[PDB]
């Protein structure tokens, strides 16, 4: 049986999206590329390298368009004519458009992709931007986070493949069962919230047994996401908060990467 | 004569191209080329010293936790925090628990297929594979039964269309030297390390709150609250989960990446003897015991002139040695400012000329210590190891190095060390030897927390007005990374990361001196210029990080 | 005549207690007595219908989900409820899965260690071992290598002086008969078995909030929300979680599991010649697929005289002959009331009088259907698959016993199933078709949300006044379950659990007629009387599970 | 190394308890009894039977006298002089102070043992009664719940042998680790229960959007446990409620098993 095929490009990335792959269990990476995909191009994982890695990628472009999902992690960079980042001699900008062009889906993996994240935050050098941005006329499916839980990104790669169609969305494309909630509005820390029960250093009385984080400086009520119940790694009971640091928004424009760690929800 | 260029480099992390010119099919000068660059060192700048160190490990997710854990580090040092010993411990667990992730994929999933023929392995006999590991190795998974599943699942792939990752690599290539029965263990080896280096990213994950990207650390020490009574916090529960995924570690790591390091040394015996990239050596001291910030159960140093007499330990992370030592030049590199700087004196004002062979062709910066170019990285780390003659790590070496034997009749010598292979060999006793560290830790972490101490934390003491530097020493799987940091009226005035990928990947230096990439790849014979293998099987040894070492 | 007791039999679920008389090294005659009662029955009763399912299910946590599907279809059947076709599917998936890790764990954690001998796997080789089960077996964990870590287990355990749980076990007894090379295979595959076995429970876990003891049902439905899109629902990557942990479980049941239970045969083959309970079998069909509560996978029904011909097929819960034959007796059961009861008439009105040959001796009841005594379980679910002609369970014996065949030269025909061993054989066909049911309901699921329907649950209409009596049937691990429930005025005004255990394990009837246990048992032959291995050996077949016999 | 001696009593029980053990990660069953302990009686597993495993019952209870943890499962019948739950001739509350003499700890795993559970519940017809009542003078570990998640007992036994004592424990004797908070002042759907946001019926949109299950009858509020952070089998996201059903109490005297699944539970 023949196997949907994907293109992977990389922009300006730190790699941390493609290594969420690695912690994924349903599928795992293995069973991923061996039965649920076809990955016809991925720069770290290939075994070509070069002008044969090149050649595979206009090769899965021709022989796989207008089939093919194609997934970019990293910001484009759009400052002086693209040039912060160049693979294969030409900017990466460049590779995107034409990929996008025989997309029959397209996704931007991580908060970078999605909205510039951490590249594009501060004075911003090399004028990062999300893949929307530059892909302008299509419709991108964002998948934010630093990285996201791999599974936010392969159930809705699964979706695509099972019933023909994207999840549903939220207003800034994000897929609904693992963006479409606060994630302070599904918080297990909501009840000491309530209580004023609230952490006010690491290793205080109030941090140790578990109390909100709020006033550490917890970005939940402003970070739509997943984290409190799908959280990360499948083991059970890991995500920032529950291992006793306050989320720092990374999935949401404007509060990860901008906001102080120490900086409160309420405060701008 | 010929020019050559690999652009893009697979099997690494980040963006790499690496230009050669041939002479009579051999390499005789080489040029390595960071192609993207973020500024990542500037997006910190201005902020509280606290923010610097979940915006910086952003610098990569492959060697996610160093820059994270190396930033707290730098902030402490200007601050002169003593780190809470339970800290020490938590921060221990998971960058010894990370860096045994990263060195099974980098051997599998990065460099295997550089060694390895998967078309090969299609005409394998299963039953031939399995008996020759017959009192080569314990590991239970390498049946004849197993060997023929992993078969069936290549012909399978190979059978569809579709290829997809394997397509187009060098199948056939006349350097491919394995037989079809070890590439197809091999191959069975890359799928069964995908299990191993899952468990160990699992005992990250319950300590760091997620991974990739570890969200436990603070200025001061680690936001996980020990409290073996309490609910929804680190107690005797979660510490026992922990360890339940520690002990799941050590079978692979012994019985399997150990001994396909000694089988790939059987079968490719001249890369003992080519691919060195300096003469000069070092790495910094790690994984801290006390809580005055030392007591390393891993020693570092420097080493001149390829000479293991000439080691100068370093057991210090506030060594004045070492840090009066660094300096990054961009005379060949997209920066201005071409002398060679001190760190807390640095800049990265980007100047982008385009490529040029004499002038600049790299985002990359290149470091030097007292002027020297210097390799750093897992063999570095075990040259160091082995001057200070630390008998573990001469005792794992000899292991490999026996295995090697009982294959070859062979043996390797030090000299053969300083070579393509022998960097491999480096990061394979770095993953054994981190076994113990993660043994032992979590032993001292169990009593410490039995005899009263639960303290993980310290607040920092900020000054609102005045100057103060500080330094963040970490040995990474790659090699030494340090963060510099000034903080200047509260905030962060300067941030300078100096990332083990720049030390090797950096290009010319002021004194026009190649780095270890373009040093090693020097006298490689290439049998196909259009598919240049062994300079990527040389350039691959050195566990590229781009994104890591441009940031 | 000499009296032997064995009490407790251990290895089972909950107090068993066995008397056997024994003349001339073979008993003579047996009484099998539950020893615990708790009145669950009474405990249930006067409640809403809705509540019943989370407290009759405690019944049993090892046969956990059972009691409390089929509490709901009771429940279900008094109130004419059609359920949504996806809760089937939900209801399904969670039955086959935990059938799933009870068969396997009755294997190898209740009953190997009656046929295996943990003393002699010590002298064993293990490349012998590995050795003779080439083309025997695909399973990848039966190396050399893999023996050797299982062999140093029993080593070491041995080498402590504590044994425990394996402590004065029957090593060395006269009718242990697998060489050391087989018993060093059996005890490693009991090993892999406890993975195996906690794959199918994450199945289990997944759909029903936790196990033991789920918690996602209701009379109408289910309580999972179905909801592709929905946030802490279940979702599409919930449902690739489920399956995730259904593909692991094939393996292990096809290449280990199916294939033991062929080698213990080969070694034990007078066992297929002894050991039969009964005559007469009865089943019911399983696991619903339509809207109306029937399209069953599997058949179910009627077997007398031991004659496969006579088969009456049973393919809906509702057949009125199913239901007017099933009666129970406490003529020798410490129960009041003694004359035959049909469960929607039955009282369990404690009169504990003590031990009596003659009398009354144990908490189980003596069911009959239309007076007659019937063995419940895999073999009676076998032997109406393999009468009713359904291929795929032809197909999977044959299977076993071709394997038992090139073992051995010899076969096994229908009445060889009428055995200890054939009731073995049963088990394992049933656990092997189990993973198609898995795999089939699964799909259905997924394709019937992607036709748009999302539904769960069907809200009961239970009237304030006026009575319903329903009943409830189930096709459980150990056979026919069925749960009798009349509601008068809104609330329970009598239930009864009619359980598989009570049918086989029953004491003598109405009309002194032995059950099935005690049966089973005359012809057994005892090699030492203060030993008898071989009475737990014909009892463990049937996988007694006394808190269900007894409730 | 010799391994700490435990000693396992099965009264009035289901068997739940013990296979809580099977599902169990840190340690697995195998691990916990060829390394952690050393099981010296338990029904169950032991290869011996009937005299031979009494045999083995009586030497291991004098040769580890003072030493042995006594673990209990199952409610204890006293009603007609105990003869509801007989095993090897004699009642199971005899078996039960006899081991109960020479422990050095001893545990009532599961809600039956703790404070008598579900065969206590309705008219109690056996007289069932919990572990405390019939070991009056001893001090009596109660884990709790239908079955517990089995870490809650593992994690015990581990603090009893690696720091030589039990556990930090609350006024009821349960340790503070797992049932020192309640499920609905730690659970992650509070913030809903909040806003006003509940589902009413099985599969109705609240439902199928997660929402808040207290007036399902969820009992949350009046139960004491850590099924909403530990939750069940170590495979993230497990637990009663998450999968869309109120809990029931199950943990809690006076609630499971005494309030219908359906009736409200109060809240504080
Ligand atoms: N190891 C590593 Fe990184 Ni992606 C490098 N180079 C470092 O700090
Ligand atoms: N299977 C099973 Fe139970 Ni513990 C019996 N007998 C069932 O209903
Ligand atoms: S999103 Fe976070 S993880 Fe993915 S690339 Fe950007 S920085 Fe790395
Ligand atoms: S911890 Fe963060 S998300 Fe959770 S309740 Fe407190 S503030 Fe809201
Ligand atoms: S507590 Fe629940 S699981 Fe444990 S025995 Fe009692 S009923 Fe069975
Ligand atoms: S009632 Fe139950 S579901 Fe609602 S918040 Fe409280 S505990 Fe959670
Ligand atoms: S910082 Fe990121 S991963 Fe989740 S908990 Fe907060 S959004
Ligand atoms: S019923 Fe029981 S298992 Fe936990 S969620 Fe409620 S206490
Ligand atoms: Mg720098
Ligand atoms: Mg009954």
């Amino acid at each position: 049986p023949q196997r949907p095929p994907v293109i992977w490009i990389g922009a300006q990335e730190c790699t941390g999206c493609t290594e969420s792959l690695l912690r994924a269990t349903h599928p795992t990476v293995e069973n991923l590329v061996l039965e649920t995909i076809s990955l016809e191009y991925h720069e770290v994982l290939s075994a070509a390298f070069g002008h044969q890695v090149e050649e595979n990628k206009h090769n899965a472009l021709e022989k796989y368009k207008g089939q093919y999902v194609l997934v970019v992690d990293g910001s484009i960079p759009l400052k002086d004519n693209g040039i912060y980042c160049m693979v294969a001699g030409e900017p990466i900008v460049d590779h995107i458009r034409r990929a996008a062009e025989g997309a029959a889906a397209i996704i931007a993996i991580g908060s970078c992709a999605a909205w510039g994240g951490v590249a594009a935050a501060g004075v911003n050098p090399t004028g990062a931007v999300g893949l929307q941005e530059v892909l302008p006329g299509k419709t991108i499916i964002n998948i934010p986070g630093c990285p996201p839980n791999p599974h936010n990104f392969l159930a809705t790669v699964a979706h695509i493949i099972t019933y023909g169609k994207p999840p549903k969305l939220d207003a800034k494309n994000r897929p609904t069962f693992a963006y479409g909630r606060l994630i302070h509005e599904h918080c297990e820390r909501r009840p000491h919230f309530d209580a004023g029960r609230f952490a006010k250093e690491f290793g205080d009385e109030g941090h140790r047994e578990g109390w909100c984080l709020y006033h550490l400086g917890c970005k939940g009520p402003e970070t739509y996401g997943n984290c409190s119940t799908l959280q990360f790694c499948d083991v059970g009971g890991v995500w920032p908060v529950a291992i006793g640091h306050p989320c720092y928004g990374c999935n949401e424009e404007g509060i990860g990467f901008h906001k102080g760690i120490h900086q409160l929800a309420h405060v701008e | 004569s010929q020019r050559i260029t690999i652009d893009p480099v697979t099997r690494i992390e980040g963006h790499l191209r690496i230009d050669c010119e041939i002479e009579n099919g051999v390499v005789s000068k080489a040029w390595a080329s960071g192609t993207m660059w973020r500024g990542m060192e500037e997006i910190v700048k201005n902020r509280d010293p606290r923010d610097a160190w979940m915006i910086v490990q952003r610098i990569c997710g492959v060697c996610t936790t160093t820059h994270a854990i190396s930033s707290v580090r730098a902030a402490e040092s200007a601050l002169n925090i003593d780190v809470p010993v339970n800290a020490q411990y938590i921060r221990n667990i998971i960058l010894a628990a990370h860096t045994t992730h990263d060195h099974i994929v980098h051997f599998y999933q990065l460099s295997a297929l550089d060694w390895v023929d998967i078309t090969s392995a299609l005409k394998a006999d299963p039953a031939k594979a399995s008996a020759m590991l017959n009192g080569v190795s314990t590991w239970h998974l390498n049946s004849a039964e197993e060997f023929t599943k992993v078969q069936n699942k290549i012909k399978d792939l190979v059978a569809s269309g579709q290829l997809g990752i394997f397509a187009n690599g060098c199948w056939g290539h006349p350097a491919m030297q394995l037989p079809p029965e070890v590439n197809l263990i091999a191959v069975a080896h890359y799928l069964q390390a995908l299990e191993c280096q899952r468990d160990a990213n699992r005992v990250v994950a319950l300590l760091g709150g997620k991974t990739p990207h570890i969200q436990n650390l603070a200025v001061g020490g680690v936001a996980n609250p020990i409290n073996l009574d309490g609910l929804g916090v680190l107690n005797l529960e979660r510490l026992m989960y922990i360890k339940s995924f520690i002990d799941k570690l050590s079978d692979f790591v012994e019985q399997v990446y150990k001994v396909d390091t000694a089988v790939i040394a059987a079968f490719y015996p001249e890369w003992l003897e080519r691919g060195q990239g300096a003469v000069n050596y070092l790495s910094a001291p790690e994984f801290p015991t006390d809580g005055k910030n030392g007591s390393f159960l891993f020693p570092g140093g420097y080493i001149t002139d390829a000479d293991l007499s000439t080691y100068r330990p370093i057991t210090s992370h506030s060594d004045e040695y070492l840090i009066k030592g660094i300096q990054e030049s961009a005379k060949h590199a997209w920066y201005k400012d071409e002398a060679p700087q001190a760190p807390w004196e640095g800049t990265t004002v980007p100047d982008y000329t385009g490529w040029s062979d004499d002038g600049k062709y790299s985002w990359v910066k290149a470091p030097t210590f007292y002027g020297k170019t210097v390799e750093v990285g897992p063999l570095a780390n075990m040259l160091c190891k082995l001057a200070a003659k630390r008998e573990s790590t001469h005792a794992k070496l000899n292991e490999i190095v026996a295995i090697y034997t009982k294959l070859t009749g062979k043996t390797i010598e030090v000299a053969q060390l300083h070579s393509t292979l022998g960097r491999i060999i480096g990061r394979t006793v770095h993953c054994c030897e981190l076994q113990n560290v993660l043994q032992d830790q979590y032993n001292a972490l169990i009593v410490n927390i039995g005899k009263g101490d639960h303290t993980t934390f310290v607040k920092p003491d900020i000054p609102a007005t005045g100057e103060f530097k500080g330094v963040g020493f970490l040995e990474a799987p790659r090699g030494m990374l340090s963060h510099w940091m000034v903080i200047k009226d509260g905030i962060i005035s300067n941030y300078q990361a100096v990332v083990p990928s720049t030390w090797n990947s950096g290009p010319r230096n002021f004194n026009d001196e190649v780095g270890p990439y373009e040093r090693s790849l020097v006298g490689t014979p290439i049998a196909d210029p259009n598919k240049p293998l062994e300079v990527v099987r040389t350039i691959h040894s050195f566990d590229p990080c781009m994104s890591c070492a441009v940031h």
